[PDB]
């Protein structure tokens, strides 16, 4: 059997041009927001999996204190 | 050979029509028939029409033919193959259709041979079912009538230009022959404007709305073409109608090329009255696509608007705007940048009054509370505003409502930040830096120094009453070059900060206002700079009064019973200490003392504000980790660890405190000093400093975990808490402070818990892996066998069941096999473990969840499997074969 590309259908029909009018709700959306205030701009940024297992749970102000928790990491 | 000297882009085109038109005035039928094969080559077909074919076949029989002949052994053909030797040829295969029209336009066009011949075979090409030749067809078509397209053009100039000679003429002989030409140059137009008939209603029509959408493409692309570049011929409502209707095509690229034929029409070029009805038949639908699913869409449907805004405003109303507006917030950052100029253009078209407008805008904005995210938006279009910082400060300083002031904080703050580190918000990003970038940084850095070591102090002197805003510009520091506090003569300024600072620290209780304090005074506390020393000894003094507060505080504290006024003085000055500390060194000060006597006379009595025992807990902890940094005696080592192990009890017994953030606070905290004081400390020997939790602790802490982790407004503010503590038991796990038989309890939460913490267990699994490949997947299944005996509380294969064993499924996935025998060895000695009265021994059913776990065998290990299996079943068992015994045949026939 041919490998040739064959369409058994060639043309959307006149009628379902008309629908395509009628509602364009599917392919349309709804906004997506950046981080609406720091907080959560803060937790976007230290927010992941990688950056989780690689931060205290208590923040480190001071990469002095920092290096004694990375430290520690293999 | 047409198609391959297109194909090999060897010569420049004009020289390969030439040729073929030398051959088609010697001899019509030769070169009439190299150019049939070529556009049927042209589409991979590998046949090849003759002589005979091609006088004596119609075209119908023709494709047939060619469709036996295709002799294709992929479903490719050479429109839709990559790579650059073919987005040449398309490129190539389109100069020469739009070359050879172009060439012969002024008599061959006009015979009623050579274009009728091409036209018909295209027409009937592109009605073909072989896609090949459907798409093919169409793309030339397409090309050869847009050159259709040119040749009308020159044709209606030449004729104007012979009828502005013909009525200059009415005053001989010269008269009989424009007016001869006149008619000639009319036929010719008759004749073109049929050709171009027969392609648009013979292709366009039908092929704009093709099943293929790359097709559909195609055909919208090049009537935009047409529009633009005989806009008096074909920009009409009979032409743009088309484009109105595939703007709502399912397919982005299709609505993509919609959106460029309109643009094309707009820039760099107005005013149409036909295309502005067609925009407003329309406006309601473009408006929309700036929420197109596909971005690259929405972009240019926001440009597109843009365009519209020029050449008149009115047609798009108020909400229209304001729906745009909105995307400045969006988080993709072309469409917020392409927002932000629609933004622009509205409305910011000396600088004053501009920066006023942003501050209004920002504040009639109800979805961002912070400017970060805006200011990236007009980041490029507004650059010279948004750098003004000259303007911004004399605004907030020299004679305006308190929240306006409030706002314009904020757009400053942000403004400075993106100039200073030279990169857009989380989630804008993408640079590895140019030249003339950083060069524009240091100027950046510079006046923005020069300017705020001077105005700093006095916008703080201002505002140092208002939390938010003092929060706001005690980040500035942190943005500007110090080498230039010195050798800019500015040390004055700088004490005038200190002071400001120390008066804030000592006047404000909020945790974010005290928290920017003390990071700032660690900016400045650089020991490279050469201020170091100045601002260290106003550190020193700082916190000198702190602590001796403290201390007087802590005597009348703990004895007369203290009421809640006692405990608010204590509190405040505690929260200035613990921030402070947090950044800062502070062991001078032994804070220990202070801190134990403070958190162990809280277990005593039980009731100790909430507040004063977590920032007692956060204290120690930095009091702990500090001395842990400079480590040099070796008493002041183990007076650490004296410190350190004592902490952890108290750490323990605030963990089953009533109070619930008290818990949290502690558990946070104990899950860092067994990270930090872990045996994975060795990189040199502080072997005596390593603590390991005893059984005791470990059960204790997965307690909380289940209790405050796994138990099914704003709510997302709750879950980042929760993965925050989740995160902090599995780095034990995964570093091996604890037994990775814990993580039995957390690896059967993944499917249940899979969208708050799917991926910290996926990465606790993997990172399981890679630490032992085994006992990875025997904690996998101690995981699937606790779940079966939670299902316990022996008679259905049901939801629960099938639960377990989609599971599992998912468990297997993962797995050389010597892991993986570990693992069905251990679930068939868990299937036999318990015997059953009037035998299948209970437990049985776990071999149908385990059956899950076969693919990933070979039948080597199957029948090792199975040797092993032999060891527990009998004789009677491989024979008892219905009913409530299938999970062993299954598991059985699973292996063989």
């Amino acid at each position: 059997k041919r490998k040739l590309i064959v369409d058994s259908v060639k043309e959307l029909d006149s009628k379902t041009i008309r629908a395509q009018l009628s509602d364009y709700s599917d392919i349309v959306t709804t906004l997506d927001l950046a981080p609406p205030t720091k907080k959560l701009m803060m937790w976007k940024e230290t927010g992941g999996v990688e950056k989780l297992f690689s931060l205290p749970a208590q923040p480190l102000w001071n990469n002095r204190l920092l290096k004694l928790f990375t430290r520690c990491l293999t | 050979m047409l198609f391959e000297v297109v194909k090999m882009g060897k010569s420049a085109m004009q020289s390969v029509v030439d040729d073929w038109i030398e051959s088609y005035k010697h001899d019509r039928d030769i070169a009439l028939l190299d150019l049939i094969n070529f556009f049927i080559q042209c589409s991979g077909c590998k046949g090849v029409v003759t002589a005979e074919m091609f006088r004596h076949m119609q075209n119908s029989e023709i494709i047939r033919k060619m469709t036996e002949e295709f002799d294709e052994d992929s479903g490719d053909y050479p429109l839709t193959m990559a790579g650059p030797q073919w987005k040449k040829f398309k490129s190539s295969f389109c100069e020469f259709i739009g070359v050879l029209v172009r060439q012969c336009q002024y008599s061959i066009i006009y015979d009623e041979y050579m274009m009728d011949t091409v036209i018909s075979l295209l027409t009937g090409l592109s009605d073909s079912q072989v896609r090949a030749f459907r798409h093919t067809s169409t793309l030339a078509a397409m090309k050869l009538m847009t050159a259709l397209v040119n040749v009308a053009l020159n044709l209606s100039i030449n004729m104007d230009n012979t009828q502005r000679q013909y009525e200059a003429e009415r005053n001989n002989e010269r008269l009989e022959l424009l007016l001869q030409k006149r008619k000639e140059l009319q036929e010719n137009q008759d004749e073109i404007e049929n050709m171009m008939n027969a392609i648009f209603k013979g292709v366009f029509v039908h092929r704009y709305r093709d099943a293929i959408a790359e097709i559909r493409a195609i055909c919208i692309e090049e009537i935009g073409i047409w529009m633009k570049m005989y806009s008096d011929a074909f920009l009409n409502d009979s032409y743009l109608k088309y484009v109105g209707w595939t703007m709502h095509d399912k397919q982005g690229e299709v609505r993509l090329k919609c959106l460029t034929a309109l643009q094309g029409l707009y820039y760099n070029k107005e005013l149409n009255s036909k295309l502005e009805l067609f925009t407003s038949r329309f406006k309601d639908r473009i408006v929309s696509m700036t929420l197109d699913k596909e971005y690259d869409v929405a972009v240019q449907a926001i440009k597109l608007l843009t365009l519209v805004l020029q050449s008149s405003e009115e047609v798009l109303t108020a909400e229209d705007c304001e729906n745009v507006y909105h995307l400045v917030y969006s988080a993709h950052r072309p469409v917020a940048v392409a927002a932000g100029e629609f933004l622009y253009k509205k409305l910011f078209s000396p600088n004053a009054n501009l920066v006023k407008t942003l501050v209004f805008f920002f504040l009639e904005s109800e979805l961002h509370e912070h400017a970060a995210y805006l200011v990236d938006s007009m980041w490029d279009c507004a650059t010279e505003l948004l750098k003004d910082w000259e303007c911004m400060n004399s605004l907030l300083l020299e004679e305006l409502t308190d929240r306006q002031e409030s706002a314009l904080i904020e757009i400053m703050l942000c403004t400075i930040r993106q100039a200073a580190e030279c990169h857009p918000p989380v989630g804008r990003g993408t640079r590895v830096l140019t030249a003339k970038e950083k060069k524009t940084q240091l100027d950046d850095r510079t006046k923005i120094t020069e300017l705020f070591a001077v105005a700093l102090p006095q916008l703080l002197a201002k505002y140092s009453v208002d939390a938010e805003k003092v929060t706001n510009l005690l980040q500035l520091p942190q943005y500007f070059d110090l080498e230039i506090y010195t050798t800019g003569r500015l040390e004055k300024h700088l004490d005038a900060l200190l002071r400001q600072i120390r008066n804030i620290v000592e006047k404000h209780t909020d945790t974010d206002v005290l928290e920017a304090c003390s990071k700032t005074y660690h900016a400045l506390c650089n020991e490279e700079f050469t201020i170091f020393n100045r601002v260290d000894i106003s550190r020193s003094q700082l916190i000198d009064e702190l602590a001796d507060k403290f201390n007087r505080l802590l005597e009348d504290f703990l004895q007369e019973e203290p009421d809640e006024d006692d405990a608010y003085q204590v509190l405040s000055t505690l929260k200035r200490i613990t921030a402070f500390h947090n950044a800062h060194d502070l062991s001078k000060w032994d804070l220990f003392a202070c801190n134990y006597k403070l958190l162990k006379t809280g277990i005593e009595n039980g009731d100790m504000p909430e507040q004063i025992v977590i920032h007692a807990l956060q204290c120690t902890h930095y009091v702990i980790l500090w001395q842990l940094a400079k480590i040099s005696t070796k008493e002041d080592l183990l007076r650490l660890k004296k410190q350190m192990r004592v902490f952890c009890q108290i750490c323990q017994h605030y963990l089953t405190n009533v109070n619930t953030t008290v818990k949290e606070q502690a558990f946070t905290i104990l899950c860092d000093i067994l990270m930090i004081f872990s045996h994975q400390i060795m990189s040199d020997m502080l072997e005596p400093l390593v603590y390991t939790p005893d059984s005791s602790l470990q059960s204790e802490l997965l307690s909380f975990i289940l209790d405050h982790v796994f138990i099914e407004a704003s709510k997302i503010e709750a879950l980042h808490k929760r993965r925050n503590l989740l995160a902090a038991f599995c780095k034990l796990i995964v570093y091996t402070v604890v037994e990775m038989n814990t993580a039995a309890d957390i690896f059967k939460q993944y499917m249940k818990y899979y969208n708050d913490y799917g991926d910290i267990i996926k990465e606790t699994m993997s990172k399981t892996r890679q630490i032992d490949k085994i006992q990875c997947a025997k904690t996998l299944i101690l995981s699937l066998q606790q779940l079966f005996n939670e299902m316990i509380q022996f008679d259905r294969s049901s939801s629960t069941f099938s639960g377990i064993k989609e599971l599992a499924r998912r468990f297997a996935l993962t797995f050389t096999r010597e892991a993986i025998a570990m693992l069905h060895k251990d679930g068939i000695e868990f299937a036999f473990k318990e015997p059953n009265q009037g035998e299948p021994p209970l437990n049985l059913a776990f071999l149908d969840i385990l059956s899950e776990f076969s693919s990933k065998l070979l039948r080597q290990d199957k029948r090792t499997v199975y040797v092993y299996l032999e060891k527990f079943m009998t004789f009677q068992m491989s024979l008892r074969r219905e009913d409530v015994w299938l999970p062993l045949m299954s598991y059985r026939n699973s292996l063989l």
